[PDB]
């Protein structure tokens, strides 16, 4: 495979309000032949292009001839914008050097078309609104007023709307990942097991997702609970490391999050109905008869 | 029906097949007013969003993002490229909300970091996730601090020519009642 | 698994496990789990086999 010409550029970046960056263009002859190439850029009133090489044409180079070709331009619009340049090789001009073949195939003129982003002026955000309408074979209508213009920036603010019901989950690239026994500590282990548990629910439910890594995550969870045997308390509560703190309670998101799935996890490896009632009965105790227990 | 002040009214329709259909429409009015009307059976919800930029020149505010860029000016032919920027920050409202999450640290228009990768790579202050975004820096999870710390890191000049307006990378959330506490400084080499 | 066992000894003790729950600590979990195992074996009508 071969081309003797290829265009390298200045990737602008998501760029500042003032759009006069540094756009250049460089094609390089890797064929041994010195060929004139007539070049220009296709522009628009969407921006304030400025001719750097106004009067003279970037003309002609030879095999591996280095030339930098740039213009100035200070746009008006914001958002991603494509920039079209074109470079063509013409005939009957054996005058830029000794000679110029200038006889390519269907890939005759080199043309490049570049979506660059411009970042607008100021820190970016939005404001939205949320509206429902539920006529039951009837009619309902709503009005929504959309205004918070304090300390405003030029031509910066716009808006839109939509509504949706989507079906057909395509895919699962959002799905996979993994971590492990937290090298730094047993403290971050609470955030380990907690989402680890409901991965049971996904193996089969998903039909896009990777059940095996979640069928691995159970391989882990077959150890996960064993730590919770250690992270529990004797009276029944649970802590990061457990008992040795008697007449108190503890957090319950994690135990509440899990104690169901301990009971969904009570199929593969056996946890008893003792482990759940003891969890429970610890809870019933903390309830006062009248007060929302302190 | 999507009706506005400017004699404008765009209609849409929905069904079992338009179920999954996103219906995007914008308008250019400085007036923001959105009357709507629908019919049919069952309930359904549409949503809005209004994009806009802010922070033209905000005034100072409680929090201290302590950033310092360089030796006070380029004022030399080699500069505008290599200048290590030292950032030194801690808000005081730090009580009983969460672990240390928030940060933002990005590049200006035309500036590429390398060692910034490596200085973040080094830092770890008694506890740390060694977390990184590859355009930002995340060494924060720890216990409540009255201190700050700092760092310093440079770029290389990706943009030779740059119109005058800065970049500033601020996120600032400490307590619900007070103003949200911004502190700032740009790059001076210009 | 799916069986019961003798109960003289557990019945003999489970009180004194609760008299012994002063010096060294056994929980009210160890006694209710003992109990709730018992409630299960009861039929609704039959003197469970
Ligand atoms: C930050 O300030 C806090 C203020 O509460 C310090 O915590 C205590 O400060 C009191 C005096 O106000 C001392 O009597 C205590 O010995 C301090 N320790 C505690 C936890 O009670 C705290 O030491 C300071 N340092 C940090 C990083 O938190
Ligand atoms: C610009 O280029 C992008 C990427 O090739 C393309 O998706 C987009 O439609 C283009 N916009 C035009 C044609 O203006």
């Amino acid at each position: 495979a071969f081309q003797p010409f290829f265009v390298e550029l200045t990737m602008p970046y998501s760029v500042i309000r003032g759009e006069a960056f540094t756009l250049k263009a460089t094609v390089l002859n890797y064929l041994p032949k010195c060929i004139r190439v007539s070049v220009q850029l296709e522009a628009s009133p969407a921006f304030l292009a400025v001719p750097v090489e106004k009067e003279q044409a970037p003309h002609c180079i030879c095999a591996n001839g280095r030339q930098t070709v740039s213009w100035a331009v200070t746009p008006k619009s914001l958002g991603n914008v494509n920039f079209t340049v074109s470079a063509e090789a013409l005939e009957s001009q054996e005058l830029c050097g000794t000679e110029v073949p200038s006889v390519p195939e269907h890939g005759r003129k080199d043309t490049v078309i570049k979506p660059l982003l411009v970042e607008p002026e100021g820190l970016e955000k939005e404001t939205t609104f949320n509206s429902l309408l539920c006529p039951s074979g009837g009619e309902v209508s709503e009005e929504l007023s959309l205004k918070l213009p304090p300390n405003v920036v030029e031509e910066s603010a716009r808006a839109s709307v939509s509504v949706l019901g989507d079906i057909l989950g395509s895919a699962m690239q959002n799905t996979q990942n993994l971590l492990q026994m937290p090298y730094g500590c047993g403290e971050q282990n609470m955030v380990l097991f907690a989402p680890n548990i409901y991965v049971l629910d996904y193996l089969n439910e998903t039909q896009q997702l990777t059940p095996e890594i979640k069928s691995k995550a159970i391989g882990y969870l077959n150890t996960g609970y064993q730590r919770q045997l250690n992270y529990k308390h004797y009276d029944g509560s649970y802590s990061t490391f457990g008992e040795r703190y008697g007449r108190n309670q503890g957090n319950t998101w994690l135990t509440a999050f899990v104690l169901k799935t301990f009971a969904q996890a009570r199929a593969y490896i056996f946890i008893d109905e003792a482990h759940i009632t003891q969890a429970l009965i610890w809870l019933s105790q903390r309830q006062k008869d009248n007060g929302c227990f302190r | 029906t999507i009706q506005s002040s400017g004699t404008f009214s765009s209609k849409f329709q929905v069904d079992n097949n338009n179920r999954l259909l996103l219906q995007q429409v914008s308008l250019p009015e400085l007036p923001g007013e959105y009357s709507m009307k629908v019919t049919g059976e069952g309930c359904v919800y549409l949503q809005t969003s209004l994009k806009y930029n802010i922070l033209p020149e905000k005034e100072e505010f409680p929090f201290a993002l302590g950033v310092q860029t360089l030796p006070q000016t380029c004022d030399e032919p080699k500069a505008h490229t290599s200048f290590q920027i030292s950032l030194s920050v801690s808000y005081t409202g730090s009580r009983s909300a969460s672990n240390m999450a928030i940060v933002d640290v990005k590049m200006v228009s035309g500036f590429i970091p390398l060692k910034p990768t490596v200085k973040m790579l080094e830092r770890s202050n008694h506890v740390s996730r060694t977390e990184v975004s590859s355009n930002h820096v995340l060494i924060y999870l720890d216990k409540v601090s009255n201190q700050t710390l700092s760092l310093f890191f440079t770029v290389l000049q990706d943009v030779p020519v740059r119109d005058l307006k800065p970049a500033i990378v601020k996120v600032y959330d400490y307590y619900e009642t007070d103003e949200f506490a911004i502190a700032e400084y740009n790059a001076p080499c210009s």
